[PDB]
């Protein structure tokens, strides 16, 4: 999930775009 | 330049960056 | 609890203390 | 919306306790 | 839904966020 | 004392409260 | 140091990096 | 009082220590 | 990504998250 | 310069991005 | 009295406080 | 560096002046 994704791994600012409405 | 890691109050603070007013889903037990 | 005048990055703090680890939905008006 | 609420007048933590997942 | 860890800087924003104008002590030495 | 209660455990928003003026 | 403007949250933060650990506290005009 | 105080007008650090336990 | 409003410490946090690691200035007006 | 324009206009992350190091 | 850590976001707060209108570097590959 | 003066290690707020302009 993005705590994975982001946070226990790094994420850059565009895979936080996955999570946006 | 590698990633960096991000968790909890400032997660949700860098989608706010990134979505703004299109909104987003904070949903850690996903 | 007292009542909030919230705006910006502070409402979406709010909402991660409120909320947790439960998440939450960021949904602003287009 | 809440978002707008929050903003412009005021909100409770009750209120945004509705957007929790 | 089980609570969560407030630290440093994100404990003191949570206790503005629940008491506001009520105001707050903040003395992690107790 | 609050560090140890939220901070080293967990604590509700209720718990919080105990700490305001 | 600088002269600050600060408003809500904002002071809050300010009080926790100029204090630590001594702590502090919020007492806001009712 | 400091909360206004640094809200309304501007503050310094030095002003802050004093409310520091 | 959408467009930023961003004031006082707001700034300093989008700068932060943009950049990590590679670091930035920042440098307002006199 | 960047810090006025975000804060009295609007500025793009991508603007930002010039003041990494 | 002694000292706090400053890491990440928290750090370029604490700078951001210190520095104000003179500005600040954040360069942690330094 | 500021990383290891002030995140690895404690400093001072007068140690973060050091990274002034
Ligand atoms: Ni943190
Ligand atoms: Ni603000």
């Amino acid at each position: 999930g993005i705590v994975e994704q982001c946070c226990t791994s790094i994420c850059s600012l565009y895979q936080l775009e996955n999570y946006c409405n | 330049f590698v990633n960096q890691h991000l968790c909890g109050s400032h997660l949700v603070e860098a989608l706010y960056l990134v979505c703004g007013e299109r909104g987003f889903f904070y949903t850690p037990k996903t």
